[PDB]
RNA sequence: UUGGAUAAGGUGCCUAAAUAUUCGCUCAUGAGAUCCCAUAAAAGGUGUUGGUUCAUAUGAACUAGCCCUGAAAAUGGAUGGCGCUAAAGCGGA
RNA sequence: UUGUUUUCACUUUCUCCCCGCACUAAUGUGGGGAAAACUGGCUUUAUUUCUUCAAUUAUUUUUUUUGCUGAGGA
């Protein structure tokens, strides 16, 4: 009593409007307040404003409640219990390495590159320099020879 | 805050906050020049606003109307009064910060291609409700007597046209030079080609 | 080129004052890319070179420079209160100053 | 400390059973009064 | 009884409450000048020594700061001789300010006047 | 720990009695458990509770001891109960409440901006009474319910509020309501 | 007050659709449908196969909460219609004077006379493509059709208000151009 | 006099400091906006929300915040002005 | 004239089944039941740097970068 290949295609050929389902499960990064910048998982619902997000032990950030306001989640999602405590929290996180299948999309990408860059110092910054120095004399010289 | 001047596109753009923005940045020193006053837009309906409009329209010196308050009907201008009551031009420093702005309606010829920046903390779809109540400064103008908003549409379907032509020649031109710079990169030396990798270049 | 630069961009905005009533011995400045107090704190013991040109030479030279430092952060929008030498002249306000690098 | 704790376990569910009672003889009396 | 009688008059302009032992040591420490000079004539002084201490209470076995907070912080049998010896503390603004000074620190409003009990310690050390 | 988020509410028993006298040689001990901004608030208020419901003030009241009584566990998630009775510009009404926030020091805070905004009833007109559980199943409010709901999701009609570090005057080009 | 209020449409059978940016692009028989609803916060679910339209408001207070309602029966009705036409039931009425038709131009720019006897100029105009016509069974009933709600709706809307007279008793002069009933072809 | 820190009061611009955070309410075709203070009433209110009460997810009656009517004056005109509606309004935190 | 005890009703799930049999917002849902309990809590064991050890208060010891001031001359 199913339907099979068309349920499968329509369904990714929805092309729904909004997306990132706020199932408990997830995980997060802050945009507002002194948290901006740790990442924690989504507990639960609260109220239509507040949520609860929490990271794991390895990225070192508490269950805590947050105002929707200040929030930029990520898309992955771990299959806690409702009633998973912090024992099994540290496990499930490690079971699928949620984190590293984030840091290859074109946000996260972009975050550690200018982390890196402002934690860069003056040597490598005059690295950067030279490189982008080389890198413009060969664009010159086969852009001259492209004619 | 720190460039010669700065070129702003009103379009969209709540009246008020965008004059109290601007008035404090010609106050610190900023040249401001508003392009495209003819599309601000103020929160309440047309007709709050028309009749605002008209409440300052019956306003007048009783003795001598050449002496009362001028009424300034291009948008522009209408821009540019909200501005200057937002300053104190009656003191020398004030004179100075309201001369450091120019308004216009659409982009006049030095306008065409330098950038035009916005404030977002002055535009509608961040200010205002959706389901609330909103009008245009060229409407508004219209109503109360502008008559030039027609011709300020025309010749800006004129510089649509033009933009679009110049940003499809800018965007093969931008394509060409990251295609070249991809074989400029592998042809560079290794120890360079790492540290440009690895720092996002 | 040449005309290394070193320093941080500054605006003289008006003194130290409340509505109505200044205090000339501190003067506000802005400074370019530093907009939250906790950011402005990192800018205390610099000092501030305010470098203005004359009509006519004073030392073989047309240019005079008053020299001050930070004191504070004014507000919590990185701006700052500087004390200088002497007090700043009204007619500076709005330009430019030198947030050097130095101590 | 754990005897201390258990102690200062049995002072504080002391006070949950007085409350707990308040609570019963309040809704006790407002259901008869309820008529 | 007395004190807190005639207190209760001045309660709407005042806040007051229960210092504690760090609390008043930093008061005597850091704000606590002595009148100094013969009777009536007191010439108000920073403590800076035991020797002014001493020279109005040695001989009546309460000479030092030490013997001095011992006597202040627990209400011993000496308040005459320490309370009316310390002069008058001269306290800056609170640090972070004050709430309301028009209401009371009881309503549910912020206000500031009133009994505070252990909550002036911050406001001792906020206004040190 | 966010201060621009949190309440400052903590919990309190302080066990006394009425003044024994000569006329009533063993008055009785007695208790009530409330919350308010801090310890003295809290006093007060039982105090003006019990001169408003006995006869006994300050003046005639005395105790015996004192402790802060934490609870259980901060960080779970709870259903207690209360009740409001407020007065208006004209008149006194009343009713009952539950909100759902962690535990029980934030659990009276929302309702008192609730209050201030539909009612414009300032705090000193609102009583809060009897302070117990409640269950899940039994709440008679249009939202409650689908809080503990099996499973449930909304969009991020959400508008961006970002750090004043990059909360930047002037835009390159105007942004977007998506995100995500 | 919640936070997901929404409908599922059942498609008729007799019409297929899409959506792009709030502009739902139909197809049925008479011809193709969109229409402007950017002034309300509206997002859809839709399918073709399994079909059915939902338009979804999320966290709708109740003052907002009846846009949806009326564009759920509305759009609903629109494919209905413009499947089947949608014919209300007008009556020209007269009380002295039978009513005078100079239906020029192709059911445009139609003409009323013999109102009172002024013998002058009147005319109110329709909408474009939808009729407003004679009804050959009875000379004083003039059908009205059309594929949209809106469209059979204003074209006997905008009449009933064209040529008013003055100065007489509506209780007793009973003159008036009526719109009784709705039935379809 | 030199520094510091505050009171009252404010932090959109005039104007030094929040287009701060957090939770609600309100759309006014004469909105509203700090004690004294610079006017407003009786009477009408199925918008919001919590209500409260009773009748078998089903009807009313009340109740109270905001908004509206009631609400008309003479030189042109004043929440101080500009303006402000995802408030820069009202009630809190 | 109170203590005291007893009675049932609750919770995790991507468990599964059946009916509407897709009616799900979902890689399900509205209703009726079986499941273990991968939730959880409980009692232990050696360790707290694998990972938490918080918050408040009392009592103490420091620390980064820095503004202003230098009376006196025993």
């Amino acid at each position: 009593v199913e339907l099979t290949e068309e349920e499968k295609l329509y369904i990714s050929k929805k092309n729904l409007l909004f997306k990132r389902f706020v199932e408990p499960g997830r995980l997060c990064l802050i945009e507002y307040g002194p948290y901006a910048g740790k990442l924690c998982f989504i507990v639960d619902i609260v109220t239509i404003t507040r949520v609860i997000v929490d990271g794991a032990f390895i990225t070192g950030v508490p269950r805590m409640v947050i105002p929707l306001k200040r929030l930029k989640l990520l898309k992955e999602r771990i299959k806690i219990n409702k009633n998973c405590k912090s024992g099994f929290l540290r496990k499930t996180v490690n079971s699928t390495k949620v984190l590293e299948e984030f840091n290859n999309s074109k946000l996260g990408k972009k975050m550690i590159i200018k982390k890196k860059r402002d934690e860069a110092t003056d040597f490598e910054r005059f690295q950067v320099y030279f490189a982008k120095r080389e890198l413009k004399k060969k664009m010159t010289t086969i852009k001259n020879k492209k004619n | 805050m720190y460039k010669k001047e700065y070129v702003i596109d009103c379009k969209g753009h709540l009246l008020g906050r965008l004059a109290s923005l601007i008035a404090k940045e010609l106050l610190n020193g900023q040249r401001i020049v508003a392009v495209r006053c003819e599309d601000i837009n103020i929160s309440g309906s047309l007709y709050r606003n028309k009749l605002k409009y008209q409440e300052f329209l019956r306003l007048r010196t009783n003795t001598n109307p050449k002496k009362g308050p001028l009424h300034l009907r291009e948008p522009s201008k209408i821009l540019w009064r909200c501005v200057r009551g937002m300053l104190p031009h009656k003191t020398y420093k004030g004179q100075l910060a309201l001369k450091k702005l120019k308004v216009c309606v659409g982009m006049p010829y030095p306008y065409d291609k330098k950038k035009k920046y916005v404030l977002p903390s002055a535009l509608r779809a961040f200010r205002l409700k959706k389901h609330r109540r909103y009008c245009r400064l060229g409407t508004l103008s219209s109503r109360v007597g502008w008559n030039y908003d027609t011709l300020v549409k025309k010749n800006e379907v004129l510089r649509k046209q033009v933009s679009k032509a110049y940003y499809k020649k800018k965007v093969n031109n931008l394509n060409e030079k990251k295609e070249i710079k991809t074989e400029a990169l592998n042809l560079i030396n290794p120890e360079q080609r790492q540290v440009l990798e690895n720092f996002g270049y | 080129l040449q005309a290394v630069r070193l320093y941080e961009k500054g605006v003289i905005l008006g003194y130290k004052r409340s509505q109505r009533n200044q205090d000339p011995n501190f003067t506000l400045i802005s400074i370019k890319n530093v907009n939250t107090k906790k950011h402005a704190q990192f800018y205390v013991g610099k000092r501030v070179a305010y470098v203005y040109r004359t009509t006519k030479h004073h030392d073989g030279v047309k240019i005079k420079c008053i020299w001050g430092k930070v004191c504070r952060t004014h507000g919590n929008s990185g701006v700052i209160r500087a004390k200088f030498k002497t007090h700043i002249p009204p007619k500076a306000f709005g330009d430019r100053v030198r947030i050097l690098m130095y101590p | 400390k754990q005897i201390q704790k258990k102690e200062l376990q049995k002072i504080n569910h002391d006070y949950y059973k007085g409350v707990a009672k308040a609570v019963k003889k309040k809704k006790k009396r407002e259901e008869k009064k309820a008529k | 009884k007395a004190t807190k009688e005639m207190l209760k008059i001045v309660e709407p302009y005042v806040t007051y409450g229960y210092p504690t032992l760090s609390t008043v040591r930093k008061l005597l420490y850091k704000r606590g000048y002595v009148r100094v000079g013969k009777v009536r004539r007191y010439a108000r002084k920073k403590i800076q020594d035991n020797a002014d201490i001493s020279k109005h209470l040695g001989k009546y076995n309460v000479h030092g700061i030490e013997d001095m907070v011992y006597q202040l912080y627990t209400c011993g049998p000496v308040f005459k001789k320490v309370n009316n010896f310390l002069w008058a503390f001269k306290l800056k603004p609170p640090r972070k300010g004050f709430k309301a000074k028009r209401h009371a620190f009881n309503e549910p409003r912020p206000g500031d006047w009133g009994n505070r009990e252990a909550h002036i310690n911050e406001l001792i050390n906020r206004m040190i | 720990i966010d201060n621009s988020l949190n309440t400052n509410i903590h919990q309190y028993h302080i066990v006394g009695r009425a003044i024994p006298t000569a006329k009533d040689k063993n008055p009785n001990v007695y208790r009530m458990c409330i919350f308010a901004k801090n310890d003295t608030n809290a006093k007060s208020r039982f105090w003006y509770f019990m001169k408003k419901i006995n006869k006994l003030k300050k003046s005639n009241g005395e105790l015996l001891a004192c402790e802060q009584i934490k609870e259980r566990f901060p960080l779970r998630v709870k259903n207690y109960g209360v009740l409001l009775r407020y007065d208006s510009r004209t008149g006194t009404h009343n009713m009952y409440k539950e909100f759902r926030d962690t535990t029980k020091e934030g659990a009276i805070a929302q309702l008192y901006s609730e209050m201030a905004g539909r009612h414009r009833a300032r705090a000193s007109s609102i009583n809060i009474i009897r302070i117990s559980e409640i269950s899940s199943s039994l709440v008679r409010r249009p939202h409650i319910k689908q809080l503990l709901k099996r499973r449930l999701r909304f969009p991020a009609l959400h508008l961006p509020t970002l750090q004043k570090e990059y909360r930047k005057k002037f835009a390159s080009k105007r942004p977007s309501t998506y995100r995500m | 007050k919640t936070i997901v209020s929404t409908q599922k449409v059942l498609i008729p059978e007799g019409v297929k659709v899409a959506i792009n940016a709030r502009k739902v692009t139909v197809s049925g028989k008479y011809g193709t449908l969109r229409r402007s609803f950017r002034h309300l916060p509206i997002d859809i679910r839709l399918n073709k196969l399994k079909k059915y339209i939902k338009v979804v408001m999320w966290f709708g207070v109740p003052d907002s909460l009846a846009c949806i309602r009326t564009v759920c029966t509305h759009l609903k009705n629109m494919f209905t219609g413009v499947t089947k036409k949608f014919l209300y039931k007008m009556r020209l009425v007269h009380a002295h004077f039978p009513i005078n038709s100079n239906i020029v131009d192709n059911n445009t720019r139609i003409e009323i006379r013999n109102y009172l006897g002024e013998k002058s100029v009147r005319f109110v105009k329709a909408l474009p493509g939808v009729v407003i016509e004679k009804s050959p069974n009875v000379k004083d009933e003039i059908y009205v059709s059309g594929a949209d709600i809106e469209n059979v709706s204003l074209t006997a809307a905008l009449i009933h208000q064209s040529v008013l007279c003055r100065n007489k008793d509506i209780r007793k002069f009973l003159d008036g151009i009526y719109v009784s009933e709705v039935t379809t072809v």
